């Protein structure tokens, strides 16, 4: 597992700034913090951990104070840059620890490409940094209380935190939903062939196994596609495979995931199954890709 | 700057009749001030509820888009986004078959 | 050290000034300026670390422009001042605490006079002491009094023997004024010298009062009756007297 | 105003103790100064206060500071007289040259003699040039006690008023007729 707090500050001119925040526990968000609120938001029940009213209460107290004083501190280091503020101005943050003993990590983005870094006591650029960030980082890292508490944040505050969370959001880091696949059809770039699609949706955990078989035989055209997210935080596949035209019959999509005990989920192209799904799919086709 | 990245897709397999939930899913763009709509027919969906904005290890922001549906073999769905790395905005039609 | 310029100026009211901060260690390279009004309240008004750096501020009531010109150069224009300031200069390292120090300039005063008409150098006198003080207290007290000017910028030494002194002297903390209810009030000020009683009664003993005043310029247009009222001293002594 | 001073004016006679109040609500409370302006001067800094329970002793001065409360206080053991002068509380933004100061109201201090046995007695005195012009001395009178001079104070030291007047039959014996004067003034004849 890998808690990561994700922050992105957008600068447009002089009076001009927002600063939003979201929190990830592996594929689950925990928090959001918008601008617009004052205070934290919960989006689970577990998302406060183990620790108490109190502890919490400081460390938002703690992140509040930062907010602000973070949003003044960027617009004064903005006068240094070459050339002289160069609006508009993105900033990214990204801090978290990675579970196993663990790994503390804050890392900083500017225009989109990451330049600095924490690591140990202070501040510092990564290899191809521009230069002008030189002077910035000497003010920054005169700051000792700055610099005290970040480490006590890297250092005790996160992983002791996320070994809450961890412990308290057992039973929804456990849950397990099936997979449904369904099979669709389009042509292909190339003259005489076809493109079959193999559908998997609404699967947790993420991680998932999907090929196009002739029985035995994995299909090794098999382009498995990108994991996109659903709305109730399950995740959505589809592999696609190139054939020629009569090709298609003895094909069948395999679906391997750990909700599913032993039993995959295959659908053969062509099956009695597959013919009553595609009758309940038709439609015009405009405008297709 | 990057492009944003439109991907549409249904909840559930897509029957007729039956309802449904549209996902629009938008990534891989810079900076992260964007305009989503979901459109039916042309005319704008009134609730399409957000998830909020994430940005990824390679530091380009991604958001979900989402509304409930009932497919018809005549209605048509699609997803318009409008993005300053873009003249003019662009709308993505869903595609059930792909 | 960190040099402020000039140290003092009387500003027309619809007029602006200029202001530097030459800083003579490029090892503190944190300038910034500070405001004090007339009420003695402090307040921050600009932070500049790179040369080429210029802002611009609105307070009541004085309106500011600041650049910083060169790495050593600091500049502030002060335009349509409405009630008079006084600006502070400030330098300091990345650190500032710990490994201190911040450190603090000697000011300027500007001071904001309608007319310029208005403006006139003080008469002095010297009170020589009471036959009677003498006589009940073996002491004897010199009175300074400097009266009708304008404006309230004076400063008060005493002479005995050519010499300056600071032992038996209390002047006044600021001047007061002659009509308290009229804005354009001319003010007074006044001192003390208190010696023994012998030391005043030699004939040879010989006490000076000076007063330096500061007003206009051999850069001010000026054509009227009396004289041109320049940045001068006036004086007033006194002799000792045996009986 | 985010720092408040109490109070705004203070007396105390030489010698004694004396107590300045500061209490602020800038966030976030780095770390929090005390200057001593003499009238007519520049700042002075008389010490500098960082961690959350602080405390700092510079000779004759010594201040703490609590940050849960946000509040300090400054102290001065055995006050003189050129201890007049007033004392400006202020607070750090930041712990780096990011940060910005700042400032309390000020109190101000004024630093009353101890004079044992006083001598209260009202002088008149005459222009050195002549003439006919002349000025009233008012002279050791204890600190609880027509252009009227406000009270100043000696270094044998001395509270001393005068009083000046340009009409027809002022005189000396009622120069101070708007004041406090101790029943056994002497009032010499002119
Ligand atoms: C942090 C992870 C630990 C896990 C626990 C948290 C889980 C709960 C979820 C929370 C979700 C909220 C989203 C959080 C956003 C992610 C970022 C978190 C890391 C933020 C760093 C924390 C800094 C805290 C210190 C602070 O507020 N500094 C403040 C105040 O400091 C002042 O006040 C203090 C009193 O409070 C001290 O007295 C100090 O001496 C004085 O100067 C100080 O002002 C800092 O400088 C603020 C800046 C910090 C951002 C660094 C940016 C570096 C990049 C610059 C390069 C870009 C180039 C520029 C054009
Ligand atoms: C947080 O952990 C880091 C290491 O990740 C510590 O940084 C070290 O600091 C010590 C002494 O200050 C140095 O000798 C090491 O070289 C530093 N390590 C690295 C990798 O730079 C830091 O001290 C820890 N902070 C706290 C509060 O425990
Ligand atoms: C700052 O940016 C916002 C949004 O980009 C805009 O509405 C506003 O006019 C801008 N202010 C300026 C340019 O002064
Ligand atoms: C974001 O919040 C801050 C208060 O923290 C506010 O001053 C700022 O104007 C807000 N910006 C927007 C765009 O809402």
């Amino acid at each position: 597992y890998t808690f990561r707090c994700l922050q992105m500050s957008s600068f447009a001119n002089r009076s001009w700034s927002r600063t939003d925040s979201v929190v990830w526990l592996g594929d689950l968000q925990t928090h959001r913090w918008s601008n617009d609120s004052a205070t934290i938001s919960f989006t689970k029940p577990w998302s406060q951990g183990k620790l108490s009213n109190q502890q919490w209460e400081k460390l938002q107290h703690m992140f509040q104070v930062y907010r602000v004083s973070f949003t003044r501190d960027i617009q004064e280091l903005v006068k240094m840059m070459s050339p002289k503020e160069d609006y508009p101005i993105e900033i990214q943050l990204s801090a978290g620890c990675e579970m196993y003993a663990s790994e503390s990590f804050l890392h900083v983005a500017f225009q989109g490409k990451y330049v600095v870094r924490f690591w140990g006591t202070s501040w510092q650029t990564v290899p191809g940094a521009p230069s002008w960030l030189d002077l910035p980082i000497k003010v920054l890292n005169a700051d000792q209380g700055t610099s005290a508490t970040v480490q006590m944040l890297l250092n005790d505050t996160c992983p002791l935190f996320v070994r809450g969370l961890l412990e308290a959001g057992k039973s929804d880091l456990e849950k397990q939903e099936k997979p449904v696949a369904w099979l669709s059809s389009v042509p292909s770039s190339a003259h005489g062939h076809r493109q079959l699609v193999c559908h998997v949706s609404g699967f947790y955990p993420k991680p998932v196994w999907v090929m196009w078989m002739r029985g035995d035989q994995e299909q090794q055209g098999t382009h498995r596609g990108d994991f996109l997210p659903n709305a109730d935080e399950t995740w959505y596949l589809q592999a696609t495979l190139d054939v020629e035209a009569g090709e298609e019959a003895g094909l069948a999509c395999r679906v391997k995931h750990s909700s599913l005990g032993g039993q995959d989920i295959i659908l053969y192209w062509g099956s009695l199954h597959h013919i009553l799904d595609a009758q309940k799919m038709v439609w015009n086709h405009r405008h297709h890709h | 700057q990057k492009t944003p990245q439109i991907q549409v897709y249904s909840r559930h397999p897509p029957e007729n009749g039956k309802p449904n939930i549209l996902n629009c899913y938008v990534t891989q763009f810079h900076p992260p001030h964007i305009e989503i709509q979901m459109l039916k027919n042309g005319k704008k969906i009134p609730k399409v509820e957000m998830s909020d904005m994430s940005f990824s290890k390679d530091w380009s922001f991604y958001i979900l888009a989402h509304t409930e549906f009932t497919p018809t073999e005549t209605d048509t769905y699609a997803c318009r986004v409008k993005h300053a790395s873009m003249a003019e905005p662009k709308t993505v039609y869903w595609d059930r078959d792909m | 050290l960190l040099e402020q310029n000039p140290r003092w100026r009387l500003v027309p009211r619809g007029q602006a000034v200029n202001l530097r901060c030459i800083l003579k260690n490029s090892q503190y390279p944190w300038m910034s300026w500070y405001q004090q009004d007339l009420q003695k309240q402090l307040q921050w008004l600009f932070t500049l670390r790179s040369p080429g750096d210029k802002e611009v501020k609105s307070l009541p009531g004085a309106d500011y422009l600041a650049t910083r010109v060169t790495d050593t150069e600091l500049r502030l224009q002060v335009a349509n001042m409405s009630q008079g300031r006084t600006l502070y200069c400030t330098s300091s390292a990345d650190h500032w605490t710990n490994t201190g120090q911040l450190y603090f300039g000697e000011g300027s005063k500007l001071t904001v006079l309608e007319d310029l008409k208005n403006v006139f150098p003080p008469e002095v006198a010297v009170f020589e002491p009471s036959e009677a003080e003498i006589s009940h207290t073996q002491k004897a007290t010199l009175v300074c009094l400097a009266t009708g000017f304008y404006p309230d910028h004076v400063e008060l030494s005493w002479w005995v023997n050519g010499k300056e002194v600071h032992s038996g002297v209390s002047t006044d903390p600021q001047p007061l004024k002659e009509q308290p209810a009229l804005n354009d009030s001319r003010y007074a000020l006044s001192s003390r010298l208190r010696v023994s009683a012998t030391f005043w009664q030699n004939p040879r003993n010989h006490f000076r009062c000076q007063v330096q005043f500061y007003g206009l310029s051999e850069n001010d247009e000026w054509t009227q009756d009396r004289a041109k009222p320049v940045t001068q001293i006036v004086s007033a002594e006194a002799w000792g007297r045996a009986d | 105003t985010q720092v408040e001073q109490s109070p705004q004016s203070l007396v105390v006679r030489q010698g004694e103790n004396s107590v300045l109040q500061c209490n602020y609500s800038v966030t976030p409370d780095n770390h929090l100064r005390w200057f001593k302006q003499d009238t007519g001067k520049g700042l002075v800094s008389l010490t500098v206060l960082v961690d959350q329970k602080d405390k700092t002793s510079n000779g004759r001065y010594s201040a703490t500071l609590d940050k849960d409360a946000k509040h300090s206080t400054l102290h001065i053991t055995a006050t003189l007289l050129d201890d007049t002068a007033t004392y400006i509380c202020v607070v750090g933004d930041r712990g780096s040259a990011l940060g910005r100061l700042h400032f309390g109201a000020g109190t101000q201090l004024i630093v009353i003699p101890d004079i044992q046995n006083p001598d209260p007695a009202v002088y008149q005195l005459r222009d050195s040039k002549s003439s006919d012009k002349s000025v009233c001395l008012f002279t050791d009178f204890d600190s609880q006690t027509v252009y009227i001079t406000d009270k100043t104070v000696l270094d044998f030291k001395s509270n001393s008023a005068v009083a000046w007047s340009n009409k027809s039959d002022f005189a000396c014996a009622n120069a101070f007729n708007n004041s406090i004067i101790p029943e056994d003034t002497f009032f010499p004849s002119p």
